[PDB]
RNA sequence: CCGGCCGGGAACUCAAAGGAGACUGCCAGUGAUAAACUGGAGGAAGGUGGGGAUGACGUCAAGUCAUCAUGGCCCUUACGACCAGGGCUACACACGUGCUACAAUGGCGCAUACAAAGAGAAGCGACCUCGCGAGAGCAAGCGGACCUCAUAAAGUGCGUCGUAGUCCGGAUUGGAGUCUGCAACUCGACUCCAUGAAGUCGGAAUCGCUAGUAAUCGUGGAUCAGAAUGCCACGGUGAAUAC
RNA sequence: AAGAACCUUACCUGGUCUUGACAUCCACGGAAGUUUUCAGAGAUGAGAAUGUGCCUUCGGGAACCGUGAGACAGGUGCUGC
């Protein structure tokens, strides 16, 4: 599912869990009911555009892992619907026979 | 079914009144599988029918049933290619039944207030053969009667 | 007093884990309630088997978790350090909580 | 039965009577005769003259009638004469609130018509 | 196309699931796709090798391979030299330490992977597609099957419209789930297209 | 509406406008931010808004304060 | 001293005991008249106690949680034609004749894949 | 102190496993001395007991080259690649599939009873306190038969409206907000307030459904920062009819 | 499509890059990194500080980073006849 579509997804990964994974402080902490109300906070959200636009955990799509589709995921398995099924009815998922009930 | 000759299910006496004759009754009145604001509806009616018909519950609802209920319905078979009015004599488990949708069908129409209210007043109109139950019975034999050329 | 919990996928791998482990602290040191079941985990997943159209035909698989305890109640010493360096039982998940 | 701009109702319970005032409906009504000190159970037939002179000076605290159908005027006309995208929505007859224009939309577009 | 995965639908009855380890919904994703990683690079690698599964499991932060192969020499060349080459780069992709183990199979012909692989490997050295397909279905019932069946999809031996031909001799009950049935696929990739062998081979009735 | 927060303007613009309005008024100011608020500062200014292909000129007046920017430059185009 | 029967109408598990003594029947520390108010039947639970009389003879302590009205309600019944085994074939002789001790398994039917709730599919177009 | 709270108890519900069990197996009759079958006992269950999975050879050169693989044929200072916005949400119209209606077996208020199946660690987030409410703080506990989202709603029981475009419908608009999220105008969801459209059971047509099924009232999950009336599951009350 | 505000996004506008965002190499220079400032819509470009490690053939390493060079990388472009 392109490989530049991929590898544009590798940067998501990396930068979000560089910044926002530990500088949550930015918007979490300050940008709060307290003391900090006044020039505090509006210099938060005024900081908080410098860093880049992705970053943010929102921008990652969350696609499949073998493949790289974007829709039919499932987050149990890392994996499209498709790749899930030919993965399972051959072996390769534990436990995940048929369901019937 | 085509050759599936298999029979029907139980059903269940109602405490109060506990028969078999008006628990069909409640059945045919339920919209929604609201078989306890149907069942509350049925013996308003029948108590109000009771006070002014000066009779028991079950004969009240008796006479008046019998009194809408059909004798002979119109089919219409094509044996041999054309289509014309075969009247032909109703089987005795649905006889009653056809009866106690012909009052539950007329009690929709004729917005007098309350349900417990308009099957008070088609089963006391049904007493005194003069409502639209009677009316729908009337026109079916009207038909086997005009009709009776074809066996 | 050691809770011991332990779950697998298999029902029938789970079965002789849970034997063993009580075996070896039952025999070796005394005191055992049981295998004490707990319910069974089944995750269901609904995906759609094509991969172009056909919403209504999928296939739907499960997950069955197969949960189990122990519970023993006396710190015993032969027992206790039974538990630990001395479980293998590949495919089956294990917990010690004292 | 005559306060506010209109209010002229008769045989109808206190509360659902101040609904047919514009710009007062149900919560609003509550909140009127709760300050006015007057049951909600009963009707403008049954209360007296004394009461309801308590009610006009209630009603006329919040924005009603000629004064609300002004400001929602105001209001409109305003957003029509800043060339928004709302004021273009308004001004065109086509739903306002990220509405779906394609199907549906026949309330603010109106009735069918010829192709 | 309408047919269930003969493998899937006896995974908890007959077949056994290949990748057996437990894990919790956190790490559930993580350590399936370091699974297919060895997998996929374990088997472009070992091609000569032979291998026909690949057995999986997860101890306590301990990854034990197994490879059911039919040339358990090759896998491990002179002194298990090639066996400790395996074990340190399998052991990075995946998960700290490494645990190979061979197994062999001394009916090679049964396995339905190396059948199915071995078609494949014919069709790419232009060989008829039927002397390829009826020679391994004749090869397997001597030694010791009750089923075979093999099917071969795709354009095979030039041709312009592409074609599906079977040839199966016994009894292969894919619908009986007490039945144990070998079933694998694989594709021979030629000059004219994609070439898809799918084989059956029904060894025990329980 | 969203964003009791303090309303929103991307930093380049707060510093655009800032730059803008010590020197004096000049010519549109070519900006891609719709998701921005106008101050009442930005008043007086005629800055151009992308409207997807070209920038439209919105001359602020009093009126356009707590709205935002995309919405005087209309997107798709109709008959 | 104490009889025992299960019955498990429909999801629903009742948990029925029976001693001889007053004619009352408690249920979950409720009467049987304010716990089963107006919905269908009350006397379903005492339509066993009719072919074996109870009158002022067995007194009856009931358990049940799970479903709803009629679910434990019927569970009930099945709960109390179990119970009366105290004289064991007499009893059950003419009490299987009238149905009541046939569990009725009947429980709700899954939803289908592709169907929009068991049986009921989505609609038909044909152009 | 009066709540499975308490020691404790191992009966029962349940939870799991492993077994019993329904076998036309018994019983007569129709049959051809057969396969069968009509009922009848016994039984929790009766003739594949209900439901699911399971889909033969092959048909439609059916769908998918945009999941992936893939033979050719094509592009390479571009049909490749990074970014800010805009768009996929456009709107004289036409249909499909829903949902909410048009009410009185109903609508709104107060007294309060009965489920299942799930799901949760940058998670699900009590009780408290601030909120008219979305929600806002503090934060208890739970990788869970325990802790939490979580009061199920239909349903009773009282009240009140009395057939009105209505106290039916709840659209649409204006205002004031809320959380998420760098950011909510194009283009979110929800809340409050006022607003109160069409609609009074639908032309030719036509759809699904044979019992816990239709019908109706909740409820969950998957994808998911947020965003279901869809989808996939779950359980309540519970019919008619099959000559 | 098991959920389009940016992302997704394959489309459009304008800005932009050509061994490229993603890969192994032949080899030139540097630990990797981290904090922080300026112009810009942002991609980017310009800096300013600090840190300067696991083995010594020590003209080297095993990774990582940024140059020039080509084998090339890349295409959700067409063809399900
Ligand atoms: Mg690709
Ligand atoms: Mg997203
Ligand atoms: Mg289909
Ligand atoms: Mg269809
Ligand atoms: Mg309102
Ligand atoms: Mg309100
Ligand atoms: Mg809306
Ligand atoms: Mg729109
Ligand atoms: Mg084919
Ligand atoms: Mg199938
Ligand atoms: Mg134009
Ligand atoms: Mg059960
Ligand atoms: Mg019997
Ligand atoms: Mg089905
Ligand atoms: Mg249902
Ligand atoms: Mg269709
Ligand atoms: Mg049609
Ligand atoms: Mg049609
Ligand atoms: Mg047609
Ligand atoms: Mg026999
Ligand atoms: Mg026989
Ligand atoms: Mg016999
Ligand atoms: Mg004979
Ligand atoms: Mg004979
Ligand atoms: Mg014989
Ligand atoms: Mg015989
Ligand atoms: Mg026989
Ligand atoms: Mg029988
Ligand atoms: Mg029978
Ligand atoms: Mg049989
Ligand atoms: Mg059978
Ligand atoms: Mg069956
Ligand atoms: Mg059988
Ligand atoms: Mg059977
Ligand atoms: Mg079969
Ligand atoms: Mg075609
Ligand atoms: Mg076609
Ligand atoms: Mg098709
Ligand atoms: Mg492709
Ligand atoms: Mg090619
Ligand atoms: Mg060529
Ligand atoms: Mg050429
Ligand atoms: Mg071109
Ligand atoms: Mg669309
Ligand atoms: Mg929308
Ligand atoms: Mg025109
Ligand atoms: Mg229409
Ligand atoms: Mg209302
Ligand atoms: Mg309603
Ligand atoms: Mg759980
Ligand atoms: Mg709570
Ligand atoms: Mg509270
Ligand atoms: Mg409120
Ligand atoms: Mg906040
Ligand atoms: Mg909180
Ligand atoms: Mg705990
Ligand atoms: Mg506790
Ligand atoms: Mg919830
Ligand atoms: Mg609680
Ligand atoms: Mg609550
Ligand atoms: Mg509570
Ligand atoms: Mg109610
Ligand atoms: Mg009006
Ligand atoms: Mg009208
Ligand atoms: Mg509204
Ligand atoms: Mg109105
Ligand atoms: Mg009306
Ligand atoms: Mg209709
Ligand atoms: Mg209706
Ligand atoms: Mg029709
Ligand atoms: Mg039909
Ligand atoms: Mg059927
Ligand atoms: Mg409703
Ligand atoms: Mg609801
Ligand atoms: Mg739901
Ligand atoms: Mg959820
Ligand atoms: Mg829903
Ligand atoms: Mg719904
Ligand atoms: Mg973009
Ligand atoms: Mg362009
Ligand atoms: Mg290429
Ligand atoms: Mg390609
Ligand atoms: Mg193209
Ligand atoms: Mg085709
Ligand atoms: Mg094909
Ligand atoms: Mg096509």
């Amino acid at each position: 599912a392109k490989q530049s579509m991929k590898a544009r997804e590798v940067k998501r990964v990396a930068l979000a869990d560089k910044y926002f994974a530990k500088r949550a402080e930015l918007k979490a902490i300050i940008s709060d009911v307290n003391a900090a109300s006044d020039e505090d906070r509006w210099n938060a959200v005024l900081k908080l555009q410098t860093l880049p636009r992705d970053s943010s955990p929102s921008r990652q799509r969350n696609r499949c892992r073998q493949t790289g589709r974007p829709h039919g995921f499932l987050r149990k398995f890392g994996l499209s619907r498709i790749k899930v099924r030919e993965a399972a009815m051959r072996g390769e998922i534990p436990g995940l026979k048929k369901a019937s009930w | 079914p085509r050759r599936r000759v298999i029979g029907q299910r139980k059903i269940l006496p109602d405490p109060k009144f506990g028969s078999e004759l008006l628990a069909k009754f409640v059945n045919i009145l339920m919209v929604d599988g609201k078989k306890s604001t149907a069942e509350s509806i049925v013996y308003s009616a029948l108590e109000t029918l009771a006070q002014r018909s000066g009779k028991s519950e079950l004969e009240a609802f008796e006479v008046a049933l019998e009194n809408v209920r059909p004798t002979v319905e119109v089919k219409s078979r094509r044996v041999g290619g054309s289509t014309y009015q075969v009247p032909v004599e109703v089987r005795p488990v649905r006889r009653n039944a056809l009866a106690m949708r012909w009052i539950v069908e007329a009690a929709r129409k004729r917005g007098d207030k309350s349900m417990a209210l308009r099957l008070a007043n088609e089963l006391s109109d049904a007493a005194e053969n003069k409502g639209t139950a009677v009316k729908k019975r009337e026109d079916v034999h009207r038909m086997a009667e005009a009709n009776k050329a074809f066996a | 007093r050691i809770r011991i919990r332990l779950k697998a996928f298999d029902h029938r791998l789970i079965d002789q884990a849970t034997a063993e482990i009580v075996e070896t602290a039952k025999r070796t040191g005394a005191q055992v309630r049981g295998p004490i079941p707990l319910p069974t985990r089944k995750e269901r997943f609904t995906v759609l088997i094509s991969p172009h159209v056909n919403k209504d035909a999928r296939d739907q698989y499960e997950i069955r978790t197969h949960l189990r305890l122990v519970d023993i109640v006396e710190p015993t010493e032969k027992t206790v350090d039974a538990l630990m360096r001395l479980d293998l039982a590949a495919g089956v998940d294990v917990q010690i909580s004292l | 039965a005559r306060i506010a701009g209109i209010n002229i109702p008769d045989h109808k319970h206190a509360v659902i009577a101040l609904t047919s005032i514009y710009g007062v409906g149900k919560t609003r009504s509550k909140a009127i005769l709760a300050a006015a000190g007057i049951a909600e159970d009963v009707k403008i037939s049954e209360l007296s003259e004394g009461q309801i002179d308590t009610l006009r000076d209630e009603v006329a605290k919040f924005v009603v009638e000629g004064d609300l159908r002004r400001e929602i005027s105001m209001s409109i006309k305003r957003l029509m004469d800043l060339g928004c995208y709302r004021g273009l929505r308004h001004r065109r007859g086509l739903p306002v609130r990220g509405q779906r224009t394609k199907t549906n939309a026949r309330t603010r577009k109106g009735p069918r018509k010829p192709i | 196309g309408q047919k269930v995965h003969p493998n899937g639908i006896r995974l908890g009855i007959v077949k056994p699931w290949n990748s057996t380890w437990f894990a919790n919904t956190k790490e559930f994703a993580d350590n399936l796709d370091s699974d297919f990683k060895v997998r996929q690079y374990l088997t472009k690698e070992l091609a000569k090798a032979s291998v026909s599964r690949i057995v999986i499991e997860r101890p306590a932060k301990s990854i034990r391979v197994t490879i059911h192969t039919a040339r358990p020499g090759i896998v491990i060349g002179k002194k298990g030299e090639d066996v400790e080459k395996l074990r340190k780069v399998v052991a990075d992709i995946a998960g700290v330490p490494a645990q190979i183990n061979i197994a062999e199979v001394r009916k090679p012909e049964l396995d339905a992977k190396l059948v199915a692989d071995s078609i494949t490997s014919q069709l790419e050295r232009r060989v008829m597609f039927r002397r390829a397909m009826k020679r391994a279905v004749q090869n397997a019932m001597r030694l010791g099957a009750k089923g075979i069946k093999v099917e071969v999809s795709g354009r095979l031996g030039g041709a312009e419209i592409a074609r599906t031909e079977w040839y199966r001799e016994g009894r292969v009950p894919l619908h009986t789930l007490r039945a144990d049935i070998d079933y694998n696929t694989s594709e021979a990739h030629t000059t004219y297209g994609v070439i898809g062998v799918k084989v059956w081979i029904f060894k025990g009735e329980i | 509406r969203s964003l009791k927060k303090g309303p929103f303007i991307d930093l380049h613009l707060l510093k655009k406008v800032e730059k803008a309005v010590e020197s004096g008024d000049k010519k549109p100011l070519r900006t891609w931010s719709r998701r921005s608020t106008i101050f009442p500062n930005m008043i007086g200014l005629t800055i151009a808004v992308h409207n997807g292909r070209q920038h439209v000129p919105v001359f602020v007046t009093d009126e356009m304060v707590g709205h935002k920017l995309g919405e005087f430059a209309p997107t798709r185009t109709y008959r | 001293n104490q009889y025992y029967g299960t019955g498990r109408r429909k999801s629903s598990a009742a948990r029925v005991f029976i001693k001889p003594g007053n004619g009352k029947i408690v249920i979950n520390q409720r009467s049987l008249e304010q716990y089963f108010g107006r919905e269908t039947a009350r006397m379903v639970v005492r339509q066993p106690l009719e072919l074996v009389d109870m009158v002022e003879k067995l007194d009856l302590y009931i358990t049940v949680k799970g479903g709803g009205i009629s679910g434990q309600a019927g569970a009930i019944r099945h709960g109390i034609t179990r119970a009366l085994m105290e004289y064991d074939e007499s009893l059950r002789s003419e009490l299987r004749k009238a149905g009541f001790v046939t569990r009725d398994a009947r429980q709700v039917e899954r939803k289908k894949v592709g169907l929009r709730k068991a049986r009921r599919r989505p609609q038909f177009s044909k152009r």
